[PDB]
């Protein structure tokens, strides 16, 4: 998170790490069994871990379940980033409590302007690299689509939009991939991609959360 | 859907890190610069024994994950992380042909893909990202060896990570 700041342990309480051996993604915590994350972040054998602040140390509020199935979404696209959504299936139900709790899907999208809440373990710097222990958050609100199509001619789908600042310096970088974006206590968003990290007319690119919501269902009563 | 690595066993960084490019068939070669022709700054990228360790890369993709897997179209540049020098591309260019050569611009998706072949890694060009790709193989000429597209005939890399 670039910009950001701490969150605290008990204040996402719906955020999750992707690992296996190492985190690399973040995601969203949907009810008790089922994580949301992006396509891209797919990966064979992924262990979820629920509750951590600190990723670095058992801080013992912790979960580690393992994943049942990865199912990303059929009309992913690894050349367009379109479709950008992965659904994880726990192989046991989480424990809600204090430092674990479920965030619900949105009843419609966000207009232009609501702020939103981004977390991750991401990069803190636009230049160079430097990964914190604990997690960071920033508030950003969603900008319209006109400018979102003039950051990034051509390749602005009807399933993304665009969010942060015009002037830089506040944005998601590296590392924060398939975690929350929130407004209204609503996941609307999920961070996919963007042009470097909180560069001057590069702002951030999140998958549109609310696209999928009957595929959410559907996949979650299928399975 | 694999994810790339480095010789330590651990998945190559987004952008994060650099790497040596260390060729199973060229152990004494590392990646270096040469003009092809008239050209007055050293612009296309060759194997020179004249060059160990060779210059490191950095592969960036715009998506906000840490590491690389085969299917992400990957920017490929020498320097600096945040830079715009140093970036590969490939341009036709005599005697050579399709060679590999460094500009000062950064596509938002690079031509670039990394494949395993053999025991180790290719890089592979793909003109345009829907499309078949090349792989990158060795033009023999100056007693170096010009990174270019011989497709059939890969240069097979070790990743080795800068420390």
């Amino acid at each position: 998170i670039v910009g950001g700041y701490t969150c605290g342990a008990n204040t996402v309480p719906y955020q999750v790490s992707l690992n296996s051996g190492y985190h690399f993604c973040g995601g969203s915590l949907i009810n008790s069994q089922w994580v949301v994350s992006a396509a891209h972040c797919y990966k064979s054998g992924i262990q979820v871990r629920l509750g951590e602040d600190n990723i670095n140390v058992v801080e013992g509020n912790e979960q580690f379940i393992s994943a049942s199935k990865s199912i990303v979404h059929p009309s992913y696209n690894s050349n367009t980033l379109n479709n950008d959504i992965m659904l994880i299936k726990l192989k046991s139900a989480a424990s809600l409590n204090s430092r674990v709790a479920s965030i619900s899907l949105p009843t419609s999208c966000a207009s232009a302007g609501t702020q939103c809440l981004i977390s991750g373990w991401g990069n803190t710097k636009s230049s160079g690299t430097s990964y914190p222990d604990v997690l960071k958050c920033l508030k950003a609100p969603i900008l319209s689509d006109s400018s979102c199509k003039s950051a990034y001619p051509g390749q602005i789908t009807s399933n993304m939009f665009c969010a942060g600042y015009l002037e830089g310096g506040k944005d998601s970088c590296q590392g924060d991939s398939g975690g929350p974006v929130v407004c209204s206590g609503k996941l609307q968003g999920i961070v996919s991609w963007g042009s470097g990290c909180a560069q001057k007319n590069k702002p951030g690119v999140y998958t549109k959360v609310c696209n999928y919501v009957s595929w959410i269902k559907q996949t979650i009563a299928s399975n | 859907s694999s994810v790339v690595v480095d010789t330590n066993g651990q998945p190559v960084s987004n952008g994060a890190d650099a790497y040596y490019l260390v060729p199973v068939s060229h152990g004494h070669a590392g990646l270096a610069l040469a003009k092809i022709g008239n050209e007055a700054e050293p612009r296309a990228v060759v194997l020179d024994p004249h060059h160990r360790p060779g210059l490191p890369v950095r592969f960036e993709s715009p998506l906000r994950i840490n590491i690389i897997k085969e299917s992400y179209f990957l920017n490929i540049k020498f320097g600096p992380s945040s830079s715009d020098s140093g970036v590969w591309d490939v341009i036709q260019q005599d005697p050579i042909g399709l060679a590999v050569k460094v500009t000062d611009t950064k596509s938002l998706l690079g031509p670039f893909k990394v494949e395993k072949e053999g025991e180790g890694y290719k890089i592979v060009y793909y003109p345009e990202r829907g499309q078949t790709g090349l792989d990158i193989g060795l033009v023999h000429r100056n007693d170096k060896y010009y990174l270019a597209v011989k497709d059939g005939e890969p240069c097979v890399f070790k990743i080795r990570k800068a420390t």
